[PDB]
């Protein structure tokens, strides 16, 4: 029950995230 | 258990054969017939649940049926060699994760004993289900090597996230921890108590009454002021601390755990008992059945005893050295005093006819 | 290397309590000629009296005689109960023919001591005939039964309970 | 035709952007390393296929 | 055995499948860094171990709450995002230590220091064992002991000892090598000594001579130097925010006093104060018994003979002269020892080390 539900997280929000952040730093952070 | 007899498995056995649970009930008398015809030699209820199973009579597709017939015959036939095959095949013939471990343990109790490498083995590819990491501790026993790595071992399954592995560990640990203390363990459970959710703190409390169970003041402190620091912030708060303050001083605070005792011999009896709590005692966990089931926990609880007698061999005064509080008179709790004093029969730990030398000739 | 691998490899018992043992019993097993100077081995054993290292290497030699060969003289009664633990505890096969070979050997002249320590643990019968035989004192004989009745279910139950009780 | 060749080989192994000596701090079983280079950081980094 | 294999493969193989799914998404390869500090808007910015600083986002496998500032981290090359959580066991978090889990050092081996063997009994194995004394009559314990002597026959033996039987990591650190020449980093390195205890006990820390970075005195003009004092306060105050009944006991080595602050002792946590001598007959009697074990020797050699010659010497030297004598002996090609071998040597030592000398007798 709970293994399956914080790596499913994990692996959501990570990718949202990683295309936010490569966004923010295009520009050269 | 001592006094079996077959004139209520003959009442109790086509009943069985009717099988629905909620009804004729009789389903769950399986773990019961098993109990009591444990360690010992019974061909009749061995075949007769062997068909039963095998056929699949009535309502047979329940799973707790299945379980019940399965794990049965195991319970029964504990120490008879070649006679449990028949039991082999019942097993074998419905998979599951818990039948893999089990394959170690019916092998255990029928060949006679445990010394080798391949059951430790065995188990512990699986684990690096609930069954298989409580068989660790059925197992370790004859394992010259294998009781220090366990309390280490367990200790770690407790902390893993996934809900199963933190509701059947504490079990283990209630039996465990009133003679092995672990740091590790109790100090994760206060934060595993407010963890996300009702009934993990339900489970987690009453886990920590468990582990205390008999064992008050000294080393138990840590897990000892996690309790102290509940009472009540809601009525199932209110419920679940009262339930484990009887738990924490059951039988008056000085009654232990042994599967394993000092006159070098293992108890068949209580392998069985603490499988059969397992399959019940679920009620406020996953599992769900009624509240009734806790009591079977009973049967392995045990007082403490080093238990002098003089040359009379049955009640008589004697002393033996100080406890916490003076020397003792006979029947007088505590545990684990040897003696300078010469026995009849051989000086170790236990119930122990003790005899004095002339020089010092006394009643002590 | 004939030995060990011989006594493994058979889908029988093993464990007698014979005056005919010699690892070759019924079918062959071992070699009469090899048999007998390992047999001279064992009076090299017996006059050392170091018994628990002994033990140990004739395990590892996993042969039935020597325990059987060694006894035939001097005090029984410490070494004989040395050797019993010796043999369940320390190898990882359980072993147990050693001292019931040994045994036979023993029961002739007896003795309560090394008797005691083969009945708790196997709960075999003629080991607990023997600690009573010696025992002729029913305070002695209550300490003996204590020690025999947390060996649960063999002593728990009618057909044996009330009949010994 | 050896010769030729063997000049040849020392002009492109001269050319390097140069390697760092580290130092393997310990092994991972994923087929990592984690390797504490003297002059950079610390890193973890992937192991070559063929070691 | 068999049982696992066949189990083993079709079990693997599904792991596998994810494992790979997993590492795709995460990318390789990562610089290892370590967390300058958590931040709770998901962001976090880091020290990253070639020198700058990054704030970077989070990337999900972990949360703010599963995380710890000084942690070891993995990171990407982006701008240095987290992409997972790793131990700090193996990444530096030290000054000088080793680390002897449990030591080979035990009282039986260094003979009969019996005295000196019950006050640090009571002192340092007695609350890890039963916190109940000294919790029913309500009293708190030492948490502390100072050992005074000289190491290797004394103060080293005795904190080897008792680690041994409480079964506990015993940290030695040396004070003065901290004794670093510059400004400011003393204090950082009394963190650190701090922090390894926290996360893994039971310990015992044993600080060895503190009396470069102990010092206190009266100045820091004229020849007066800041950051020696500063390094005595952080220890201090540290020292004195850890209070224990049975998770850290401290074991100090010094031989000045009042060199250290009266806060540093401060009275209600250092209760003990254990002190080397030399044995008595009794002991020296057990320490000469136990050597006399390993030796073949000849039988002229007494126990008896050899105390009555002895003015009351430490263990050490009984040691050395066991040493000593079977060297003459391996000299003389043979392996026996006389009760004349082991007086030669004893002599010589004692004679070695007493350089000064003071008519007594008059």
């Amino acid at each position: 029950l709970k293994q399956t539900e914080n790596d499913l997280k994990d692996i959501e929000a990570r990718i949202k995230e990683k295309a936010g952040v490569k966004e923010s730093d295009t520009g050269l952070a | 258990a001592g006094s079996k007899n077959d004139e209520v498995l003959g009442l109790l056995l086509p009943i069985a054969a009717s099988t629905d649970l909620p009804i004729e009930t009789a389903a769950m008398a399986s773990l019961a017939l098993a109990h009591v015809f444990v360690g010992t030699c019974n061909g009749d209820i061995t075949t007769s649940i062997m068909d039963n199973f095998l056929e699949r009579t009535a309502i047979e597709l329940k799973t707790d049926w299945v379980r019940f017939l399965a794990l049965a015959l195991g319970i029964l036939y504990m120490g008879q060699g070649e006679q449990v095959d028949d039991v082999l095949e019942t097993i074998s013939a419905i998979e599951h994760p818990m039948t893999s471990a089990i394959e170690v343990l019916v092998g255990s109790c029928a060949y006679t004993g445990t010394g080798d490498v391949l059951l430790i083995q065995d188990l512990l590819h699986r684990l690096t289900l609930a069954y298989a990491v409580l068989g660790i501790a059925l197992i370790a026993l004859g394992e010259d090597i294998g009781k220090e790595m366990s309390l280490r071992h367990f200790g770690h399954l407790m902390h893993y996230g996934n809900e199963h592995i933190r509701r059947m560990v504490p079990l283990a640990m209630g039996i465990v921890s009133v003679s092995d203390p672990q740091m590790k363990v109790f100090d994760t459970l206060t934060r595993f108590s407010h963890d996300a959710d009702l009934e993990v703190s339900m489970n987690s409390i009453f886990a920590m009454g468990l582990c205390g169970a008999g064992t008050n003041n000294a080393r138990l402190a840590q897990l000892l002021r996690q309790l102290a620091s509940y009472y009540s912030r809601e009525q199932d708060a209110l419920f679940i601390t009262r339930l484990a303050q009887g738990l924490l001083h059951l039988g008056k605070g000085t009654m232990t755990m042994d599967v394993f005792n000092d006159a070098h011999v293992l108890n068949k009896v209580t392998l069985a008992s603490i499988l059969t709590t397992a399959v019940g005692l679920v009620s406020p966990s996953f599992m769900l059945k009624h509240h009734q089931l806790f009591y079977m926990l009973n049967a392995g609880i045990r007082p403490k005893f080093i238990l002098a007698l003089n040359d009379e061999g049955e009640p008589i005064k004697v002393n033996v050295r100080v406890g916490q509080p003076v020397l003792l008179n006979h029947g007088e709790r505590a545990e684990l005093e040897t003696d300078e004093y010469i026995s009849y029969t051989s000086h170790i730990e236990g119930v122990v006819i003790l005899k004095k030398n002339p020089d010092y000739r006394e009643e002590e | 290397d004939q030995v060990e691998k011989d006594a493994e490899d058979e889908t029988s018992s093993d464990g007698s309590k014979s005056d005919g043992s010699a690892a070759t019993s019924g079918f062959e097993f071992s070699k009469e000629d090899t048999l007998r100077l390992c047999l001279d081995i064992v009076p090299y054993f017996l006059k050392h009296n170091g018994e628990e290292d002994a033990v140990d290497l004739l395990l590892e030699i996993e042969s039935i005689d020597k325990l059987p060969q060694f006894v035939d003289e001097n005090t029984f009664q410490r070494v004989c109960q040395y050797m019993v633990a010796c043999v369940p505890l320390l190898p990882p096969p359980e072993d147990v023919a050693f001292l019931k070979t040994a045994y036979s050997i023993y029961l002739s002249q007896n003795e309560l001591t090394d008797a005691i320590a083969l009945a708790v643990r196997l709960g075999e019968e003629d080991m607990i005939r023997s600690v009573f035989d010696a025992t002729s004192d029913p305070v002695m004989h209550k300490q003996l039964a204590y020690i025999l009745a947390a060996q649960k279910t063999s002593f728990e139950y009618e057909g044996v309970q009330d009949i010994i009780g | 035709n050896d010769k030729v060749r063997f000049i040849k080989d020392e002009l492109r192994l001269l050319q390097e952007p140069g390697s760092y000596v580290g130092e393997v701090i310990k092994i991972v079983s994923d087929k990592k390393v984690l390797v504490k280079v003297q002059p950079e950081g610390k890193y973890i980094v992937d192991v070559a296929k063929d070691i | 055995f068999v049982s696992n294999s066949e189990i083993l493969k079709p079990f693997e193989k599904k792991q596998e499948e994810e494992k790979k799914q997993l590492e795709e998404i995460r990318g390789n390869p990562l610089s290892i860094g370590t967390l300058e500090e958590i931040i709770d808007d998901d962001h976090a910015i880091v020290t990253s171990p070639t020198m700058p600083d990054y704030y970077v986002s989070i990337l999900s496998f972990v949360d703010k709450e599963l995380l710890e500032p000084g942690c070891s981290v993995l990171l990407h090359h982006k701008t240095m995002s987290i992409v997972g959580v790793l131990q700090d066991d193996a990444d530096p978090m030290v000054s000088v230590m080793k680390m002897d889990k449990s030591p080979t050092e035990s009282y039986s081996d260094i003979g009969g220091l019996e005295s000196q063997i019950q006050e640090i009994k009571e002192s340092v194995e007695l609350p890890l064992t039963h916190p109940e004394l000294y919790e029913e009559m309500g009293i708190k314990p030492p948490k502390g002991v100072i050992l005074y002597g000289a190491p290797g026959t004394g103060k080293t033996l005795l904190a080897k000892a008792v680690a041994n039987q409480t079964s506990a990591t015993f940290l030695r650190i040396v004070g003065s090598e901290l004794i670093q020449k510059y400004l400011g980093d003393g204090p950082r390195l009394c963190r650190q000594i701090f922090k390894v205890a926290g996360e893994n006990a039971p310990s015992i820390v044993f600080i060895d001579e503190i009396d470069a970075i102990g010092t206190k005195r009266y100045d820091s003009n004229s020849g007066g130097e800041r950051e020696i004092q500063r390094t005595m306060l952080e220890l201090l105050n540290q020292l004195d925010g850890f209070d224990d009944r049975g998770d850290v006991k401290v074991i100090m080595a010094t031989n000045k006093i009042e060199t250290l602050d009266p806060a540093l002792i401060r009275p209600g946590r250092i209760d003990r104060k254990i002190l080397f001598e030399n044995p008595d007959l009794s002991t020296k009697k057990k320490i000469l018994g136990i050597h006399t074990s390993k030796m073949n020797l000849s039988e002229d050699v007494n126990l008896e003979t050899l105390v009555t010659t002895k003015d009351d010497l430490s263990g050490a030297d009984i040691q050395a002269m066991c040493t000593e004598a079977g060297l003459l002996a391996l000299r003389e090609r043979r392996m026996q020892v006389t009760a004349e071998d082991f007086k030669q040597a004893k002599e010589r030592v004692m004679k070695n080390k007493v350089e000064e000398n003071l008519e007594g007798l008059y």
